[PDB]
C-alpha cells in the first residue's frame, strides 16, 4: 500500500511510504549494489 | 435381506458401571464370533459405528446381590402329588438338545427345589 | 515379577438420602427404558438399501 | 377458577406465559392451586420418562414460587416438591443438574420464605447492603433506524424511573414480612407506619431483615429455619394476603447504530458515577446485525486478553429478534432465562511474510484476495480517493474431517484471485475464484466445495489479503501460511 516517493535531490536514497505509518528510506548506492533498506522511519500515527 | 457386518458392546463394564459417553467402533464383517466383544484392528477399510450413551452426574453402580433364606423351598418339603412329580421327573428326563417349551419352564420355575 | 500388588443396594441408591451427599446411583432405581443415540456409519471403501437393526 | 388454570396451563405447554403470570397474580389463592397442579403433570413426567416436558415445568416452578405471595405453614407443597424431583437424579445430563440447582432454590425457599426473591428485587435495584453488595444493569443497545416505533416507546417506559429507593426499601419489608407472618400481620397499618419513616432507617431495617433471611437459610434445619426467622422479624419490629409483583429494575437505553460494541466502554464512565455484579445488555436485532456476532467475537477475546468492562461487571447478551404486554414479557424473560448458548468460533494458525504467529477466530467467515483487496479499499475513504486483481498463487491442502477420525486429504496449486470461507463440529462452504485466464478482466471459475479443515500456503513473494468475519476495516495481508480448523459474555436462549 505504497502512496508516496521521493528521489533523493543527491540521487543516492530514495524514500517512500504509504498505510504502513511508516517511511522505508533505501539506498540505491549500496555497499554490495542491491537495492536495501536504510532505514523505516516509523512513528507517525497515520499513514504516510 | 443379506446380513453384511456387526459388532457387539457390554453395557456394563468390567467394574460394576455402565457406558455413557460417545463410542466409536470398528465392524468385524460376515458361531462363538457373533458373540465377539472385540473390535475390529482394520481402522483402515472397516466401517465405523458412532453412538452415545447419554451421561450421568454420578457412576451407575449395580450392587451384589445379598443371600437371604428362601422359605418358599426350606419349609416346602412334602412330596409333591405323584402326577405333578410324574410330569416333572418325565420332563427332566430327555436330552439337553430338548428345547424347553414355555410351560415347562414355569413349571420347573416354580418347582425350583424339587 | 514386580509389578505390585494390585457394594450393596442399601448404598448405592438415590433414595433415603440428601441430596448433599449423593455420590452414586445404583443401575435397579433407574426406571426409564434403555435408550441409545446412533450417529452414522462410514465406509472409506464404496462395495440399494441399507438399515442399521440394534437388539 | 381451577378449571382455568389447568386450561391455560395445557395451552402454555404446547403470550401464553404472561397470561399465566397475570391470572395467578389476582388472588393471593391462585398461587397455591397452580403449583400442586405443576407437580401433578410433574410426577407424570417421572413416573412416564418423557425427556423433553421438563425444564419448562422447571422453569414454572421456581418462577412462580418467586412471585407466590406466601406459602400457608400447613400446606406441605414444598415437601412434596422435593420428593418428586429428588427422584429425576437417575436422569441423563442436563435434567439432573437443572433439579439439583432447583433443589438448592427449593431449599433457599424452605428455610428463608421469600429469599429469592429479595436477593433479585435487591440487586436488581442497587440497593443491597454493606455485607452482600451487588448490582445489576440493563442496557438497551438500540438501532433508531431499524426498531420499531413500539419497541422504541416500550424501551422509554422501561427507562423512565418509576421507583425511588424509598419505594424499593418499603415494597422489600413489606414482602419480607408478608412472605413470612401471611395473613396475621398488617400490611395496611405496616405500610402507613412505614411511610412516614427515613430513608437511612428504612435502608438500616432491610439490612437486618436480609441478614437475618440469609442466615435463617443458612441453618441446616429447616423447622427451626422459619421460627428463628419469624421470631427475629418479631424483635425487629388476621388479614388479607396482597400479591407484591417484581419492581422494574434498573434499565438504561442508548442509541446503538454502531457495529462494535465499543459504545459500552462510553458507557463505562457514567458508571465510574454510577457506583460479582451483573450487566444486562439486551441487543436487538436484524438479519444482517451477522455483524453483531462479529463485535461480539471482539467483545470476547479482546476483552479476555484486555479486560476492561469484566473488571467488575458478568456481561450477558440477550437477543431480542426484531406496563405494555411487551414490557412485561422482556423483563421476565431476562429475569428467568439463566442459561447460554455458546456459537462456534473457528481457529487459524498464521504464519505471516516475516515469519510471527499467533493463533486468531473467525466467527462467521474468512475471505482472502480479490474480496479482500476490495474491503481493504472500502475501508480507505481518502485513500479509495487517491487509490484487475493479478492472481495470488496458493497451494491449498484441504482436509475433510469426520467424527470417526478417519480424514480423507486431498490438494492441490492453484492461481486464485480470492477464496471465502462461508458458514453452513460444522461444515465451511468454501469459494475459490481461479483465474483461468490472467489478463483487466481475469476468468472467474468460482469453486464450490466443502471443506471443514484447510491449509493454505501462500508464496513469500505473493502476500495474500485475507479478511476474517468479512471484517473490512482490518484485512491482513503479507502472511504466507494459513492453517484453519474448527476450534464472561454469553449470549442467552431461554431453551
Amino acid at each position: 500500500w505504497v502512496m508516496t516517493c521521493a528521489y533523493a535531490p543527491s540521487g543516492n536514497y530514495v524514500a517512500c511510504g504509504g498505510l504502513d505509518n511508516i517511511c522505508s528510506i533505501y539506498n540505491l548506492k549500496t555497499r554490495e549494489g542491491n537495492v536495501r533498506v536504510s532505514r523505516e522511519l516509523a512513528g507517525h500515527t497515520g499513514y504516510l | 435381506a443379506q446380513l453384511l457386518y456387526y459388532v457387539n458392546l457390554l453395557l456394563i463394564d468390567h467394574r460394576f458401571l455402565l457406558r455413557h459417553g460417545e463410542y466409536v467402533l470398528h465392524m468385524w464383517q460376515l458361531n462363538a464370533d457373533k458373540l465377539t466383544s472385540a473390535t475390529n484392528p482394520d481402522k483402515e477399510n472397516s466401517m465405523s459405528i458412532s453412538i452415545l450413551l447419554d451421561n450421568y452426574c454420578h457412576p451407575i453402580a449395580l450392587p451384589k446381590h445379598r443371600p437371604t433364606p428362601d422359605p418358599e423351598g426350606d419349609r416346602v418339603r412334602a412330596e409333591m402329588p405323584n402326577q405333578l412329580r410324574k410330569q416333572l421327573e418325565a420332563i427332566i428326563a430327555t436330552d439337553p438338545l430338548n428345547p424347553l417349551t414355555a410351560e415347562d419352564k414355569e413349571l420347573l420355575w416354580h418347582f425350583r427345589y424339587e | 515379577e514386580e509389578w505390585p500388588l494390585v457394594g450393596y443396594h442399601e448404598q448405592l441408591t438415590i433414595h433415603g438420602k440428601d441430596h448433599e451427599s449423593v455420590f452414586t446411583v445404583s443401575l435397579w432405581d433407574c426406571d426409564r427404558k434403555f435408550r441409545v443415540k446412533i450417529r452414522g456409519i462410514d465406509i472409506p471403501v464404496l462395495p440399494l438399501t441399507v438399515f442399521v437393526e440394534a437388539n | 377458577t381451577e378449571d382455568r388454570i389447568q386450561h391455560a396451563l395445557e395451552r402454555c405447554l404446547h403470550l401464553n406465559c404472561w397470561s399465566l403470570q397475570e391470572l395467578v397474580s389476582r388472588d393471593p389463592g391462585h398461587f397455591l392451586i397452580l403449583l400442586e397442579q405443576i407437580l401433578q403433570k410433574t410426577r407424570e413426567v417421572q413416573e412416564k420418562g418423557t425427556y423433553d416436558l421438563l425444564a419448562p415445568l422447571a422453569l414454572l416452578f421456581y418462577s412462580t414460587v418467586l412471585c407466590t405471595p406466601h406459602f400457608p405453614p400447613d400446606s406441605d407443597l414444598l415437601l412434596k416438591a422435593a420428593r418428586t424431583y429428588h427422584r429425576f437424579l437417575t436422569w441423563p445430563v442436563p435434567y439432573c443438574s437443572i433439579c439439583q440447582e432447583l433443589l438448592t432454590f427449593i431449599d433457599a425457599e424452605l428455610k428463608a420464605p421469600g429469599i429469592s426473591y429479595q436477593r433479585l428485587v435487591r440487586a436488581e435495584q442497587g440497593l443491597s447492603t454493606r455485607s452482600h453488595r451487588s448490582s445489576t444493569v440493563t442496557v438497551l443497545l438500540l438501532n433508531p433506524v431499524e426498531v420499531q416505533a413500539e419497541f422504541l416507546d416500550v424501551a422509554d417506559k422501561l427507562s423512565t424511573p418509576g421507583p425511588s429507593p424509598h419505594s424499593a426499601y418499603i415494597t422489600l419489608l413489606l414482602h419480607a414480612f408478608q412472605a413470612t407472618f401471611g395473613a396475621h400481620c398488617d400490611l395496611s397499618g405496616l405500610h402507613r407506619r412505614l411511610q412516614s419513616k427515613t430513608l437511612a432507617e428504612l435502608e438500616a431495617i432491610f439490612t437486618e431483615t436480609a441478614e437475618a433471611q440469609e442466615l435463617a437459610s443458612g441453618i441446616g434445619d429447616a423447622a427451626e429455619a422459619r421460627q428463628w426467622l419469624r421470631t427475629k422479624l418479631q424483635a425487629v419490629g388476621p388479614g388479607k394476603l396482597r400479591t407484591i409483583p417484581i419492581p422494574v429494575a434498573r434499565c438504561y437505553t442508548y442509541s446503538w447504530n454502531q457495529d462494535s460494541f465499543d459504545i459500552l466502554q462510553e458507557i463505562l464512565l457514567k458508571e465510574q458515577e454510577l457506583l460479582a455484579s451483573t450487566l444486562r445488555v439486551v441487543v436487538f436485532g436484524s438479519d444482517r446485525i451477522g455483524k453483531v456476532a462479529r463485535a461480539y467475537s471482539n467483545l470476547r477475546r479482546l476483552e479476555n486478553n484486555r479486560p476492561l468492562l469484566t473488571r467488575f461487571f458478568k456481561l450477558q447478551f440477550f437477543y431480542v429478534p426484531v406496563l405494555p404486554i411487551l414490557a412485561d414479557m422482556l423483563l421476565y424473560y431476562c429475569r428467568f432465562a439463566a442459561r447460554p448458548v455458546l456459537l462456534q468460533v473457528y481457529q487459524t494458525e498464521l504464519t505471516f511474510i516475516t515469519g510471527e504467529k499467533t493463533t486468531e477466530i473467525f466467527i462467521h467467515s474468512l475471505e482472502l484476495g480479490h474480496s479482500a483487496a476490495t474491503r481493504a479499499i472500502k475501508a480507505s475513504g481518502p485513500g479509495s480517493k487517491r487509490l484487475e486483481a493479478v492472481p495470488l498463487t496458493l497451494q491449498i491442502i484441504y482436509s475433510k474431517g469426520a467424527i470417526s477420525g478417519r480424514s480423507r486429504w486431498s490438494n492441490m496449486e492453484k492461481l486464485c484471485t480470492s477464496v471465502n470461507l462461508s458458514k453452513a463440529t460444522e461444515a465451511l462452504t468454501l469459494n475459490l475464484t481461479e483465474v483461468v485466464k490472467r489478463q483487466g478482466f481475469n476468468q472467474i471459475s468460482t469453486s464450490q466445495i466443502k471443506v471443514d479443515k484447510v491449509q493454505i500456503i501462500g508464496s513469500n513473494s505473493c502476500p495474500f489479503a485475507v479478511c476474517l468475519d468479512q471484517d473490512e476495516r482490518k484485512i491482513l495481508q503479507s502472511v504466507i501460511r494459513c492453517e484453519v480448523s474448527p476450534c464472561c459474555l454469553p449470549i442467552m436462549t431461554f431453551s
